[PDB]
């Protein structure tokens, strides 16, 4: 039951048929029940700031005056 | 076209109604409009109350006077509505409830005066305590101002009697009478009350906490505050004053866990 | 048994490490999540806010409410600076105790653009037109505003619409700068001029304030976690 | 048998675009922030720009990766005396938080409110302690950890350490350090960071002594204790050991921001201290 | 050999973990299972039966039979408590000895819905009607009918069903509650009052008991492994 | 010859490419022939409390009157 | 599931071909260096030769190969006194660098540039100093990065051990060497083995004081510091330990090909010391 | 957990080892590559770059620009050499520096053919034929042209193209030869004489100088990694 | 997710039914999600020297003059 | 190969459904414990 995914490479070695480019995958098979016990796979999402930026009620568009 | 704008605005809860002609938009706090508890997340089982447009209403709390010396005032929700109304007999008959809020905060002036308040909403503002022998020792009553609310100071001063402790609050202004600078309180929801720009603010909040509903009368879920990021002045006037007042309507409160009243001890 | 042999590393604690371990409560029951408004996925959202800056330390004004006023008045025209700060955003004493100077003390490393919007608080019937100015480094600092003229700038003219935001442009020599003062990864300079000066009418205030904001840019990047120095426990 | 693998926090940031000279009445500039709102600017709204594409990623300040690390909350002190003493074997008791050390808790603090599971890292150190030549036996430890109600043990040897269903670790000294996951353990659908509340209701009717409790505390962190013996009998030559314990907050979640701690802390509150409070130094207003 | 690297954890002794080990007795011909009736697969089933509350534990009558009699007579009405019990299953000491208590003293956390039912063990003759109470925390705890009677409660008409139960729904502010006086999680008061008066012809007994049962609903659970005070072994 | 089963995920990482949402899996092998030796699966049955809490020979209708 | 695998480093070089006797105006041998140019002549240009499958490679003297080895860099000094000590428990800081030895950085410096990912192992020793027979249990080290910007330690037993943040190694004495890899973390493309100039422009209007600043030197190549303590407290009987830093740069790639150091180093520039200027020896130009 | 069974060489540290390990700096946000002009692939590229040869390591010249000069002149034919060096490149003084000697310190063998290129620095109007010379090993080292134009050599005329390559094709015993002085492996002689004489009209310099340079042709290869002789450290 | 690779081998067993011939290959798998924590694959590139050994800008062709 | 994987003990309860005011003959609250139930 593994699970295979890749990872961003940084500093590619000289080698284009084993490192560097041809795209390089790492295994993660997970040993206990309690998914507590499993690592971390740092696969996290982003999202847009606006609840915290822009958390006005009418719609902010930069190019206009904010008070019209 | 029709001539809408962002700052003139009206606001209809319950029988209430608030009008505004120099509003600066308003506020929904962390983009969430305040909602009921669903039922992939309630907790207690028995049928709640829910007062709607009996409690739903805009309050109005005693206004106060802003000068040149005013360092700040804070009030905490649901605590400054607690002796409001039907709110506040809902919120003491019931072991348990929750309830979102606008909070429309209300400050004129004229084109010749200037300064700035800032306004923030705080999830869990806990404030700093005045002794510096014993911590986390502020007693209810003190924390529980209701309606007057309390102040900020320029000034830490220490609690020094130890046979009678006063057991209140010491919060700083610059501080954010709770340990942390001031300047980045705008990462919380707020408005500015720029004199020259704006007369009101106006922040919706949702119920925030860790919990789906919890009890009012033990905890306090958002914090007001209001300092003066720029002082007030008048023309060339040395003791200018304004008034500042308060509106504040709960929204989607409801409750649970009926039984006969709370009495608290408030002094 | 499967023959075996034990590599370097073998049994050090990296604390930065990231492995599987056993569990001390198996089959727990935990409870689920709710959704609490206000979650937060990335420190630079919040770095994405703006928030007030500490412009002026003076050993009477810092550590006060009259640190964030940065005072002005309708004194005939000066090319004189109203205020001079680095860009250092980790490390000069004004912005590194912002919200995003304090997540940069988390960090080794920053990179993208910057932007500062000035609030001014003076009365409705005030006027003036300000001029705000970042200028790259490895020339004379700015002091006066025919020099800072020449570099990136806003001018400013008060309003209706009550602030302005200048944005600070990433401009730099290395891919990433030190969130220390540090010559080679240097930010260059920010400064505010009178552009005209602040004009009132009779039965007004003279003197007023303005305020400042700082806030990082959709482009902006934080790297190489690390401790801070602005907290300790000692002993 | 094989899985293989919507903005990610690896993606690269947005691109700069090219963009020339206007005059025209967009005025992105401008802005008014009493709306409580931050101005969305980008370079090309105030400058020319060239085009550019960005490589830069925000992978490191995911929160995931933010509190990607152990980091030390406390330090247990314990010993193996000789039969011989007038004092008792020491053995340590911890009442489980990450408030007695400082740079754990001001990063957690920079939220209200956390989802986490725990993974606790434990190193281990021991030394003599009396001039003497005397030796000792390589020592193993009981860490016992004794959720609340559980009886806590009052001496190194009671019945408490039988552990049938408390947890246990034992220990092997020199071995590598030992390191356990829990899940997400609080009564609350996340912890609470700051509570703004008490843990009673004073009632009128009632004394003001059995009303009262203290400001911002309540259950929704008491977590109980870690318990910690030496195992092996008394020693003729006295060791006192050391139990570091490691904190990491994996598969985290967070809410609210808050301003980080600005003046030192105080106790396991918000409250500060006289003569704490100047966290910021001189510098004048036009001097870069 | 394989190359590995060994982690932290390594060669620890978790006494909650679950790994395989080696048998010491290979191949041993176990004897099979039969049907044993009363097999139990949760231990929350066992929380599920009614078992007896020792309710009087006064100085005289504690650890004797008659703890578990509250006695009731044909008195005039009162408004005035038969019985007073706090909603702390595992620690206040009339309930933390029943089934139900005894086995939350193994756990750490205990959430969802209870209930109570009362027996009448007076004579076929005697008549009354009762009301039993569950306050939701928060008040005053209530010490008279007028009290009890704006909480959860049930008025039991005493008769040829000879019981009555009262639920007690799960109402709390936490998902699950300490197993321990705690006010935080407190889970308010139990109380029965004469809604009535126990009524008698002649030649009847004008005094008898009640008995009470508590038992857990099908939303009941528990968490959090933990050792008991309830058992200690001294030296 | 690996049997593969779900974790139950309690805190779930923000990760849906790789942790909290796409079905966590975790992996068992068996060393030994012996079941003894086996790891416990805590995959386990619940029954209705019945045997215990109803063992009336006529069947128990809570709405009705328990006598009749 | 399984992957499976243009001139390749450990491909065969050319055959010989077979070449017989000329007479033309071809002229391979007469060439001229003021091109800039090298000849790129075989010996079938100037030789008759025979036929030869060639199955030598260049396997070994790719750039990977030619650096695939940790080099020691540096050695860091600590101790456990006694606690009636003097002098304070001595703990290490050492600011990252391969300069302070000379044989890795002689072969980086071959090349102008590089970028790679970097390997550090470290082997710790220890001993006792005074002739004493008093004993000691097994050691733990934590070795801590700190970098720039980070506060370094004061003492072995301050806040800073925390770590909330910085990476830290706890090695247990006695145990296989520790091990960890890090990025290219350079804030430029690659790092600078060469930096022809300075982190300052003095300024006419400014004091020399102030616009002065080091040749060659930038934070190009500031990493911050290693430090290191035992982690154990005191014990009656010293011991003082070492820990030797091993560096291999993996996945590496170099550019810009330079002269290699002929004389001695004298100091993290190029600078070089009187007296050391004397590479070559003796040899008389018509014996062999 | 899985029986293993560690074999030798386990929790050793080989610095030539080649494993994977964890990484302090996890979603360190890494700076991207450009395209650098000069990328180096394989040392033995540096190899087949001509490089100077110190040849003339007198006493007075070695250590100074002079020991890069040949000196030759316009006087009568001699049959005795201008220069005698050993096919030697790693340990021969005159060629263990040059940029393919300083290479083939780091290993311990070396294969293929190499190339010497001479330039002739005197004015345009000296003429000349030299005789450049390869004797392999095996006989006594040739001292006259007699002896040394029996081997591999090139006849340069001195001329427009101002230089001239003689190849040194391998011509060896052993498949790899040792990057030390050995007999064993020895390499054989390099010699240049004059073929006719330097000649010069009247009003020009009847000395001047010769460069001469080696490198390495497409066929050389070296192997076994190891430190160099060339640098140390004391204390 | 293996990566199974060619050794290029050098000295061969006595064997093709096993060892020498029948091409023997090796297998890896990466642990971890970082790439800086592989091993280096040593499956490198060579190049032409030109850059270094003829940067000029009219192609050399060595038969001719190199002058003209 | 690879196995992968009737209430079981990690079920989630009964969830409680909504219910109104009652007048009607259904007695639940009445009952009888000498039963043995
Ligand atoms: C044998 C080792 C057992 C370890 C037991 C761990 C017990 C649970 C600890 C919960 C840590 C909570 C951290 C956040 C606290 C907070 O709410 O402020
Ligand atoms: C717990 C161990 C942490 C190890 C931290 C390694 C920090 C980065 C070191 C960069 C090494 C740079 C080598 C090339 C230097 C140069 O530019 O000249
Ligand atoms: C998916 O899990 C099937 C593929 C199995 C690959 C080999 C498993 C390696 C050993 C895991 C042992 C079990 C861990 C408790
Ligand atoms: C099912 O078992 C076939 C899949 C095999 C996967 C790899 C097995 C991992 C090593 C188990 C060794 C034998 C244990 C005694
Ligand atoms: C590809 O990776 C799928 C084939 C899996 C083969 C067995 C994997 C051996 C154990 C790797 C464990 C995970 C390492 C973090």
């Amino acid at each position: 039951g593994a699970q295979v995914s890749s990872q961003k490479v940084g500093a590619h070695e000289n080698s284009n048929r084993a490192y560097g480019g041809s795209t390089i995958n790492y295994t993660t098979i997970n040993y206990y029940r309690d998914s507590a016990s499993n690592a971390a796979s740092k696969q996290d999402f982003s999202q847009d700031p606006s609840k915290f930026t822009e958390p006005i009620k009418d719609v902010l568009i930069k190019t206009a005056p904010m008070l019209n | 076209a029709c001539g809408y704008s962002d700052r003139v605005l009206q606001l209809t809860l319950g029988n209430s109604t608030i009008t505004t002609q120099e509003a600066a938009n308003s506020v929904v706090a962390y983009g969430r409009w305040p909602e009921y508890l669903r039922d992939s997340e309630a907790n207690p089982v028995d049928q709640p109350t829910e007062p709607d447009v009996a409690a739903c209403r805009f309050y109005t709390l005693d206004t106060v006077s802003w000068t040149k010396e005013s360092r700040g005032w804070w009030w905490k929700l649901p605590d400054a509505l607690r002796d409001m109304g039907l709110f506040g007999q809902n919120m003491y008959y019931h072991y348990l409830g929750r309830s979102g809020y606008t909070v429309h905060v209300q400050c004129n002036a004229s084109k010749f005066h200037q300064g700035a308040l800032g306004v923030f909403a705080v999830p869990e503002m806990c404030l700093a305590g005045d002794s510096n022998t014993t911590t986390m020792h502020t007693s209810y009553q003190n924390a529980n101002p209701g309606e007057k609310g309390g102040t900020f100071t320029g000034t830490f001063t220490p609690d020094n009697n130890q046979t009678s402790p006063a057991r209140r609050f010491c919060p700083v202004d610059y501080l954010l009478g709770n340990g942390t600078l001031l300047g980045n309180a705008f990462v919380f929801p707020h408005q500015i009350i720029n004199l020259r720009t704006n007369n009101c603010a106006t922040l919706v909040l949702p119920y925030v906490n860790s919990l789906s509903i919890d009890s009012m009368v033990k905890h306090n879920n958002w914090g007001i505050a209001i300092l003066p990021l720029a002082p007030l002045n008048f023309a060339s006037e040395s003791s200018p004053e304004i008034p500042i007042t308060l509106t504040i309507a709960p929204m989607c409160c409801e409750f649970n866990g009926l039984r006969n009243i709370t009495l608290p001890r408030l002094q | 048994g499967l023959p075996v042999m034990n590599t370097p590393g073998s049994n050090q604690y990296l604390t930065a490490d990231n492995f599987q371990s056993p569990c001390a409560l198996p089959e727990f029951d935990v409870t689920p999540p709710i959704d609490i408004p206000g979650e937060v996925k990335n420190m630079m959202e919040l770095a994405e806010i703006d928030t007030m800056i500490p412009f002026d330390l003076s050993a009477t004004k810092k550590n006060t409410m009259e640190m964030y006023r940065v005072r002005l008045s309708d004194k005939p025209h000066t090319d004189d600076p109203i205020l001079c700060l680095s860009l250092s955003p980790a490390s000069d004493p004004r912005l590194s105790h912002t919200m995003l100077g304090e997540i940069l003390n988390y960090y080794t490393h920053w990179a993208g653009s910057l932007k500062f919007t000035f609030l001014f608080c003076g009365s409705m019937m005030a006027t003036g037109k300000l001029l705000v100015s970042y200028a790259p480094p490895g020339a004379d600092p700015p002091k006066k505003r025919k020099e800072a003229m020449l570099g990136t700038h806003v001018i400013w003219d008060i309003g209706l619409q009550s602030s302005c935001t200048m944005v600070v442009p990433w401009i730099s020599n290395t891919t990433y700068r030190q969130t220390i003062d540090d010559s080679f990864t240097e930010g260059g300079y920010i400064s505010v001029f009178y552009q005209t000066r602040i004009v009132v009418p009779l039965s007004t205030p003279r003197e007023m304030d303005i305020l400042g904001f700082v806030s990082a840019c959709n482009d902006f990047s934080v790297r190489l976690l690390r401790d801070t120095t602005h907290i300790e426990q000692k002993a | 048998g094989s899985s293989s693998t919507a903005a990610t926090s690896r993606d690269a940031l947005p691109n700069t675009e090219a963009s020339g000279p206007t005059h025209s009445k967009e005025i992105p500039a401008l802005t008014a922030v009493e709306t409580g709102a931050t101005n969305p600017l980008v370079p090309s709204d105030t400058v020319q720009t060239r085009h550019v594409v960005q490589h830069r990623s925000r992978s490191e300040s995911s929160i995931e990766s933010f509190f990607a690390r152990g980091a030390c909350v406390t330090i247990m002190t314990v010993d193996n005396p000789a039969s011989t003493t007038n004092k008792d074997k020491l053995f340590a008791v911890w009442k489980i938080t990450y408030k007695d050390t400082v740079q754990l808790r001001r990063k957690l603090e920079f939220f209200t409110y956390s989802r986490f599971d725990m993974e606790l890292t434990f190193v281990v150190t021991a030394n003599f302690t009396e001039t003497n030549n005397g030796h000792a036996l390589n020592q193993v430890y009981q860490i016992m950890y004794v959720p609340p109600g559980a009886p806590v043990p009052e001496k190194w040897d009671d019945y408490t350490w039988q552990t049938s269903s408390n947890p246990s670790i034992f220990y092997t000294y020199g071995t590598a350090p030992a390191r356990i996951s829990v899940p997400y353990v609080g009564i609350s659908n996340a912890y609470s960071h700051f509570y703004d509340g008490f843990s009673k209701v004073p009632l009128k009717d009632q004394s003001a002594a059995l009303g009262d409790s203290l400001y911002g505390a309540a259950s929704l962190n008491d977590f109980g204790i870690l318990a910690v013996r030496v195992v092996n009998d008394h020693n003729p030559t006295k060791v006192t050991s050391k139990i570091r314990v490691y904190l990491k907050p994996k598969h985290i979640r967070v809410w609210c921001p808050r301003p980080p701690r600005a003046v030192a802390y105080y106790g396991p509150g918000v409250d500060y201290k006289d003569g704490t409070l100047t966290p910021l130094s001189t510098k004048d207003l036009t001097t870069y």
